């Protein structure tokens, strides 16, 4: 247990958020975190080995929770299997860039997940469906953050964020796909679809974000290519935070991190989830509710260091 | 279009902006107005609808208080019945209240028989006129509600025929 995770419905009717936290939840092949010379050196053979590793993702959902609930069953098991097939592909690789491969098999999952969703293609319930998840109204944004001794790779699509708390300063791991965003609004126009400032920047006015999964009535504006970002760790790292923009609203990134980092501390001072991860993230949950936060919040922090 | 010069003519002032927007549904007429006259239940077809609460009986100036989902610019829209007409097949509506942008919306919705595919089947039309919101062009308030009328209208297709074979 190297995390905590605190959840709250908020000043909100329904809650439509969800959140997984999957410990070695897959094993990440090593060829993926180090280069074949870097471990024939030990004697080891980079193809062979195996690094497990643990997910953590927040789904703010809208519509509707159908889609955020399903991506926090799914989006893990996906992404496992994904890293096995890579495993096996890797060996007949030779030394290539791994940054690409970490794009494509976090694309290929969150793109896997958004089809299930939309009912193009068929998925097990162990028999088959085709049918689509739940109406196309429906979506949910998927921040995912794989951690593992090495690396932090983190996928992102939507307004939910990670913030990396890096030697008493924050370090934004994923960029919100904020529809006004130049490069989102650029491929939405060139698209035919238009962003409107409707009470924020919105897809056709509806939808203030430019990436999500499910929301099959604004494809192709909307669409669940997630950004994707590999990240050594450091020593000098303190911790991981993941949530939706029910925090992010009300909350900056520094004060962020420089609550968490104190109350981690303090737990470690005065003494399933671990204990003091658990307590930054209800203190965050409960900091977001003080400033007045009316979305569901969601909030998941990651010990990085032993 | 020989429907929308009689029944979906607006004169919208110049501060406005009206439109309208169309859909084949491979379903009878009585079927489909079935449906849309229930001004009690707009979630009959209505995707954005959460919930919908109406005192009494239906009549006109009736006042539904509704609630929609997450994912859009606005949470509540508070609407009049202004027309229901059964023989004619007319349902026009006004914007109220709410917490939206949409002031002096009204809209005008009818349901005409139509031939599709050889089989009997519905034209349903919708127009309206609305007040440009302060710091949005004419175009951006057409493309707004016209995005929002075409998911009623499809969820409305989608309705109609999965009760008709
Ligand atoms: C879904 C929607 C988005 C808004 O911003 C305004 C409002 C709250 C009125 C709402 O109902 C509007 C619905 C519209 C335009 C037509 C309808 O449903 O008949
Ligand atoms: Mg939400
Ligand atoms: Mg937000
Ligand atoms: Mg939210």
């Amino acid at each position: 247990p190297v995390w905590g995770c605190a959840s709250t419905r908020g000043r909100s009717a329904e809650m439509e958020d969800a959140s997984a936290a999957v410990p070695r939840f897959a094993d990440v092949p090593v060829r993926l975190l180090a280069s074949r010379r870097d471990l024939d050196a030990l004697g080891l053979d980079a193809d062979a080995l195996r690094l497990p590793a643990h997910l953590f993702g927040v789904f703010d959902g809208h519509g509707g929770a159908e889609v955020a609930n399903y991506c926090r069953e799914r989006i893990h098991v996906v992404l496992s299997a994904a890293l096995a097939r890579l495993g096996k592909n890797l060996g007949e690789m030779g030394e290539v860039d791994m940054k690409e491969h970490w794009d494509d098999v976090f694309t290929k999952c969150f793109q896997r997940v958004d089809d299930e969703v939309s009912g193009r293609v068929t998925r097990v319930v162990n028999e088959v469906r085709s049918e689509p998840v739940t109406a196309e109204n429906v979506g949910s944004t998927a921040v995912v953050a794989l951690v593992c001794s090495s690396h932090v790779v983190v996928a992102n699509c939507g307004d939910s964020r990670i913030v990396l708390c890096r030697g008493k300063e924050p370090v934004a791991l994923s960029i919100d796909h904020k529809p006004d965003r130049k490069d989102e609004r650029a491929r939405i126009e060139a698209q035919g679809g238009k962003v409107i400032q409707w009470n924020g920047y919105r897809v056709f006015g509806m939808l203030a974000m430019s990436r999500s999964i499910g929301d099959r009535y604004l494809k192709p504006f909307v669409i669940p290519k997630p950004e994707v970002m590999v990240v050594p760790r450091a020593k000098d790292d303190d911790c991981l935070i993941l949530a939706s923009d029910g925090l992010w609203d009300v909350v900056s990134n520094e004060e962020a991190c420089k609550v968490a980092r104190r109350q981690i501390l303090l737990w470690h001072k005065n003494n399933s989830t671990d204990p003091a991860a658990q307590a930054a993230a209800d203190y965050l949950m409960r900091l977001a509710l003080k400033k007045g936060s009316e979305d569901n919040i969601t909030v998941i922090v990651v010990d990085l260091k032993p | 279009t020989e429907y929308v010069r009689r029944f979906h003519r607006h004169e919208p002032r110049d501060h406005q902006c009206s439109s309208a927007v169309a859909k084949h549904i491979k379903a009878p007429v009585h079927l489909v107005w079935s449906l849309v006259r229930r001004f009690d239940q707009p979630q009959l077809f209505k995707p954005f609808v959460s919930r919908c609460e109406m005192k009494g009986n239906i009549e006109i100036g009736s006042v539904r208080e509704v609630n929609v989902k997450s994912g859009l610019p606005a949470t509540r829209s508070t609407e009049r019945l202004e027309l229901l007409d059964d023989n004619e097949h007319i349902l026009s509506v006004r914007f109220v209240g709410g917490d939206h942008r949409l002031k002096n919306y009204s809209s005008i919705l009818t349901v005409h028989p139509e031939v599709i595919d050889g089989r009997p089947g519905t034209l349903v039309i919708e127009s309206f006129v609305v007040d440009v919101p302060e710091g949005n062009t004419k175009d951006e308030t057409c493309y707004f509600v016209e995005a929002l009328l075409k998911c009623n209208l499809k969820s409305l297709a989608e309705v109609s025929e999965r009760l008709v074979v």
